[PDB]
């Protein structure tokens, strides 16, 4: 026992009070150390869990909240704190709580004025309380809290909510809590795959109802560029679509949602939107198509819809900086005819910088003579390996004066596919019909 | 990896797509049994200027066997006899089978399509 519950309860007070100056990382850090003896760790956090519940003179601390409003933290008349000094106390608590998750506090407080894994159903209830489920900071705080933890019906349902309604990093950390919680039990596994399928469904049935506000107004529109308002609910970075993906993206990794009435709209949505003469005009159902292809091609329908709407699939990925070899579209490489040449191009580029991605990559020189340069790479080169002459070349030519590389480079290359096809080499040979093509020279034995 | 080019885009990847000068081909095309001013014609004209240089560059190849535009215009364009002019030919065949090319000759039989749409999709889908 280092220190006792009064000298604990004098530091405690310390995360109430906001001053930038304070240490309160030095502060953490001292809890922590404390927190290696049990029972003052339990203590501890069993009162850091009553502020958060509670947030849900010696002590007359005045914090400025809003505009007009220097409210005291805390009113003693049974100790309470004012609502609007609650989401700080509640940032600095969090805050404590997430180290301590890396590694009568009430009575004794009025006594000074006068002078890891069961409270995680008290941390996951704590989603319902509103000063936590407003502030998206708190969200993402006390999720990252979990996700450190998870290292039961309505607690599940109350950190799926957090998806079906509003923070990627939180989301992200979601994600990890609701995966690493069903590696824990098969019934919340069950439990949770569920209730995200029915939150999904929720999603694509008002999903559904919006793309036929949208579908109706472009009719509408046509029928007598796009800023349809329909549209702005689709734009949005909060959008069902994405609340939608990311409930699908969640589902499909805990796989290792029945919605034809969906897709087939998404379907003639799309094809009304390219045969209204725009483009970009699509990229405000790109998340509904990388859902539909989430859902369908499991690691067909997909290919009719590639057909279908092949130009359209073909507009989202090359609008898409999304790298098509590790986006959801991979799977398409095989059927190849349905992609454009500068977006195959893009994929070639891309995939073969992955695969090179391990090789350091050189400068290397090739001197050769200006009357001889097709022999003198010849053998140079021919003996070269892969990767050496996946290595930048650069060339020099006897005694000329330096000039531009790159230039010099593309020069090189143009005379070196003009002595290809010098008879002298006996390489190559034109077409006795077209005079202008080229192939393989059956004369090249001598 | 290269295999997921085509045919087309492996040259149009190795030599780069070509800028077709559509009034020097206009300028060196030779209607046969269409006119230059049939309404397929229009059509064609139309159309070859709706693609983009990726489809363009595979119709010169497609007809003329390469994508190579020559130096001095197409009226070098050569063939098999000598500088052969590109050349359209109506296909009096029936209008439910693809146009047809003999890229020796730089010839193309083309069927009388009935309409803008039908004559682009059949001939986006030769190309």
């Amino acid at each position: 026992l280092l220190l006792d519950h009064e000298a604990l309860s004098c530091l405690l007070v310390l995360l109430f009070v906001d001053e930038p100056k304070l240490n309160t990382s030095r502060l953490h850090r001292v809890l922590r150390n404390l927190c290696y003896h049990a029972q003052t760790r339990h203590w501890v956090i069993r009162s850091l869990l009553s502020i958060l519940q509670r947030s849900s003179s010696w002590l007359s601390v005045s914090m400025d909240a809003a505009l007009g409003c220097r409210t005291n933290i805390f009113q003693i008349q049974t100790v309470h704190i004012h609502p609007q000094a609650a989401p700080v106390v509640c940032r600095h608590v969090l805050d404590t709580l997430i180290q301590l998750a890396k590694v009568d506090f009430w009575d004794l407080l009025v006594k000074l004025d006068n002078m890891e894994a069961s409270p995680l159903g008290q941390l996951m209830n704590m989603l319902s309380h509103p000063v936590i489920r407003r502030s998206s900071l708190l969200t993402e705080k006390l999720l990252r809290l979990l996700s450190l933890i998870s290292i039961g019906l309505t607690e599940n349902q109350l950190q799926l909510s957090v998806e079906v309604l509003t923070s990627e990093e939180g989301l992200e950390d979601a994600a990890n809590v609701l995966l690493q919680l069903s590696r824990g039990d098969s019934g919340t596994r069950d439990t949770v795959l569920k209730l995200l399928l029915n939150g999904a469904r929720h999603l694509g049935y008002t999903l559904c109802k919006q793309i036929g506000t949208l579908l109706a107004e472009l009719r509408e529109y046509n029928l007598e560029e796009l800023q349809l308002p329909s549209m702005s609910m689709l734009t949005s970075k909060t959008s069902t679509q994405k609340f939608f993906l990311r409930v699908l993206q969640v589902i499909i990794q805990l796989r290792d949602l029945s919605l034809d009435e969906l897709w087939d709209m998404l379907g003639e949505c799309l094809k009304e939107l390219e045969e209204s003469h725009d483009q970009h005009a699509v990229l405000v159902l790109q998340p509904a198509v990388e859902a539909f292809f989430l859902v369908h091609a499991t690691e067909q329908k997909f290919l009719r819809f590639a057909e279908t709407h092949r130009t359209v699939l073909n507009q989202i990925l090359r609008q898409s900086t999304t790298h098509l070899a590790d986006g959801p579209f991979a799977v398409l490489v095989d059927y190849i005819r349905v992609l454009d040449f500068d977006v195959k191009r893009k994929y070639f580029r891309q995939e073969l910088e992955r695969l090179d991605e391990g090789l350091r990559k050189e400068d290397m020189a090739v001197h050769v003579r200006r009357d001889h340069v097709f022999e003198d790479s010849y053998r140079e080169l021919h003996r070269k390996s892969p990767e050496e002459m996946k290595n930048r070349l650069y060339i020099v030519f006897e005694g000329e004066e330096g000039q531009d590389a790159g230039g010099l480079l593309r020069e090189w290359y143009m005379i070196i596919s003009r002595e290809m096809f010098n008879p002298m080499y006996a390489l190559f040979r034109t077409s006795p019909g077209d005079r202008v093509t080229y192939t393989i020279n059956p004369s090249s034995h001598c | 990896l290269i295999s997921i080019f085509t045919e087309q885009e492996l040259e149009l990847l190795i030599s780069g797509l070509p800028t077709i000068d559509i009034d020097d081909l206009k300028s060196n095309t030779e209607y046969h049994k269409y006119q230059s001013n049939s309404i397929q014609i229009q059509w064609f004209w139309r159309a070859l200027r709706s693609f983009d240089q990726a489809d363009r560059a595979k119709f010169l190849q497609f007809v003329t066997g390469t994508s190579k535009v020559p130096l001095q215009g197409f009226a070098a364009l050569e063939g098999m006899n000598g500088i052969q002019k590109f050349q359209i030919h109506r296909d009096d065949r029936s209008t439910d089978r693809l146009p047809s090319a003999h890229t020796c000759f730089n010839q193309l039989d083309l069927p009388a399509y009935e309409s803008f749409e039908k004559l682009r999709h059949m001939l986006l889908l030769a190309i």
